[PDB]
């Protein structure tokens, strides 16, 4: 039975903007296509094609400072490392001219802790290290 | 431990005759009399450690059993909960009254009657009365300072001094909610004795209101730490020694003190 | 394991018009953006753009007064005060125009105590302190 | 801790088209309005307007009568006197010409006890007292 | 304290078509009206109308026989009589020209016990009693 | 004063020959022998005791039993408190 | 377990003027002396194993119970959790205290006052402290470097050396997650 391993959620390090975020719950990115479906004149089964990307990305964590409020909609980069433990290979991930879909100016509710979350689109990304 | 018994019977009560050992007294012995029997020593816990035993057998001269109830009254008052000093072995400590012997038994050979009181003792063993749990030392010097009543850390204390409180630490939580981030609950849990119940009533009322406003405690007198409250409950019913009244959550989050070292020298070089 | 700190949210003062508001127990607010998508005529990648930014908001508390079904639709400042304990750097928010989307005259079940909801729309911020 | 109060929303006291109505359990009624956004050259962030307003309420309760599938469609007033106790400063709205938005003829599940439900729309209000 | 009563809603007693029906559990219907709601060139507020009425209806219930797949799509009556016992003020409520929307052929799962629903519309109905 | 409680009876009922009688054991008991206040600084408990005296013409003995105690009577103990911030200046 | 119960007594106590087995010392006897009594083993369990009972009796000359004290507080202080190695054996021990005889007993026909303090053994059976759950080795094994204390892994065993750590696995489960994962 030899070894493996999952990687552990909590191995997460976001550097939002050059400078590490330490209060980040979960992050989600992808990048997404049109698919273009194309029915061909003759042939029955649909085609599709790559089309024009386009990328989203959201945040959750405890609310520390007012940084995503100060930092507007302006363009941002956000890098990725999620390092396993168990075998040094982080797979680290660049993400390109991020830009919140809408600042959290306030979201707090009376009796627990108050949490930020953040939402947006990058338009491009760079796969650093796998 | 029975010197200092002995001593406080025989100051206290008057009525009194004297108070010997088991079985010291001869025949014309004068009564009425006192006898201390020492009991077992039980491990009651963690809250309470060895429990010891004590019984303070009365006897009288068999005119009438009133007068057996008034120096049992007059017992009871003098041993119940106040603390008592012990030349003999410099070391103080506290009866608690727990009851009274089976039945109010007539020896008629010796031509007496005699009744068993039954006190005990808390925390033989502990003598330190210090803590590594740096929350409790907080919530301890919190409750002393908002209070103004004696306050013990980890346990009970032989000789503590009622009315006063307890800050024991019933169950422990750590989880890594983050890669840089730390979070630490604990379940502490709180007695108040006292004497007066409604001093007891009083007292728990006024920490729950206390803790409940400021609703976070210093950890230390440097500040840079807190701990902040998130349910305090009061189960009244519940016993005063063993389990305690108050039980309170607090939690408090923690960052990983990672110091690497810097990038004090940054060079590079060019190629085509 | 040095300190660090989560902002409970039992400690925000919300003051609705300059007149602090006791009973509030939630409140949130957002500084949206339509993105206006432009897809380029060579280049694969979707592009972004600020576009124009539309507050809103939403409280939620109990019931003391008939304050919001008296306010009507007027304008009207809401002040937020975030404040930190462990360290005093209250993070304060401004929002400019307020104007309620529907007046909550009626909301009631028999069982229960009388909460109030508001939500509605604000045409700016100030950022006033963080 | 100088006293305070919630408003227990067992108090309510609904008075439909002029005779007290014992049976309803829960009562809800805003008054919507049309947001009118609007887009100016030269300012990024929209501008709202209040529009034209519209009323909308609910009622929850138990079946006591064919009150309701009675009424019809007809126009009727909705009075809501909500109590307060520990100070006797009652909250009473009035609606204006409410009408139902569908008679609940039948609704009765075999196990359980028959609640009616309704909802509708009332042109205006008028807040008698606070 | 006087006596007050809810009607259970075991009580009810569904004929369809001039047969009683016995193996329903919940019966519901609704008098749905269009609310042609008109926005004056003046008046800041809404105004609604009775527009044109529409009744839709709805039971579930145990199978016993093949008598809604047998019915097709035709025309049929409900009554209801929902009794009350500790007043014998039973209300009655007929529905006319009662239509299924779709015909339930087949509902069935393996470990359950064979449960049919029928949804459909009704012209119209006649309050028979209170 | 006190209030007996009527509990049960001795074991079985014993005939002494020696003595020459039959003898039987009925017992009893007596509540609360160390209380000697009827007060409480619950003042929670003060206001219903009060509430139920006034509605109901009986004694009411607030936070634990009096040995003394007349029956009818209505004791009103606290049995579990719970406190919340449930906002910034509420509780 | 007696020779090592006695020469420990002996040696750390000074008042004491023998340590006997339980018939043997006669009337001629000097007091204060003790004596071991040795009670039943009794199965607690997986983590405990076979858990000894043993009671030290002192004896002392009815002059005051103080002395008995005083007595009592030396031998708990001698004996509790304080590794003893018998050398009759060769095999050691440590004894936990447990608390002390029903009453403090006058015996007039001796002329002495008694008290039974009572001690107990842990894990008799016990003699590998080794284990094939490599995960109670690993923990075991990370706890000692950390801490710099013993540990010792599936169970008790009886010479424990206080301060100590345990590190037994209660409860397993297995899942296949995966066709090739578990």
């Amino acid at each position: 039975i030899e070894e493996a391993s999952f990687l552990n959620g909590s191995d997460v390090v976001i550097l939002i903007d050059g400078v590490e975020e330490l209060y980040m719950e979960e992050i989600k990115a992808d990048f997404e296509q049109d698919e273009q479906s194309i029915k061909l004149l003759g042939c029955q089964n649909e085609i599709s094609r790559v089309g024009t990307t386009k990328g989203s990305f959201s945040l959750n964590g405890y609310k520390t400072d007012s940084k995503f409020a100060k930092l507007g909609f302006r363009s941002f980069e956000i890098i990725y490392n999620l390092s396993n433990s168990e075998t040094l290979g982080y797979e680290s991930i660049r993400l390109k001219n991020c830009r919140l879909k809408k600042l959290p100016l306030i979201n707090s509710k009376a009796g627990e802790i108050v949490k930020i979350e953040v939402e947006g689109s990058f338009r491009g990304y760079d796969l650093l290290n796998e | 431990m029975r010197a200092g018994i002995r001593k406080a019977l025989i100051d206290n009560i008057k009525e009194l005759k004297g108070c010997y050992e088991p079985n010291v007294p001869n025949k014309d012995t004068k009564k009425p009399y006192m006898v201390v029997v020492q009991g077992q020593d039980n491990d009651h816990g963690e809250t309470i450690g060895f429990e010891r035993s004590i019984e303070v057998w009365i006897y009288e001269g068999r005119t009438t059993f009133k007068k057996l109830d008034k120096l049992t009254k007059q017992v009871v008052e003098v041993l119940d909960m106040n603390t008592i000093v012990d030349e003999s072995e410099n070391e103080a400590f506290t009866c608690i009254y727990k009851g009274t012997s089976e039945n109010d038994i007539v020896v008629e050979e010796w031509d007496a009657i005699a009744r068993g009181i039954r006190f005990s003792v808390i925390a033989l063993e502990d003598k330190e009365d210090t803590t590594n749990d740096r929350w409790v030392e907080a919530l301890s010097r919190h409750t002393k300072d908002l209070l103004e009543i004696e306050s013990y850390k980890d346990n009970w204390k032989k000789n503590f001094i009622a009315p006063c409180a307890l800050w024991r630490t019933t169950h422990i939580e750590n989880k890594r909610i983050n890669y840089h981030l730390i979070e630490i609950t604990k379940t502490m849990k709180c007695h108040v004795v006292s004497k007066n119940k409604d001093e007891i009533v009083k007292l728990l009322e006024t920490l729950e209101t206390s803790l409940i406003i400021d609703k976070r405690v210093r950890l230390r007198e440097d500040k840079n730490m807190y701990l902040t409250l998130v349910s305090v409950v009061e189960d009244r019913e519940s016993d005063m020694f063993t389990t305690g009244q108050l039980t309170a959550v607090f939690k408090m989050i923690g960052k990983i003190k990672r110091e690497g070292p810097t990038m004090d020298k940054i060079y590079g070089n060019g190629n085509l």
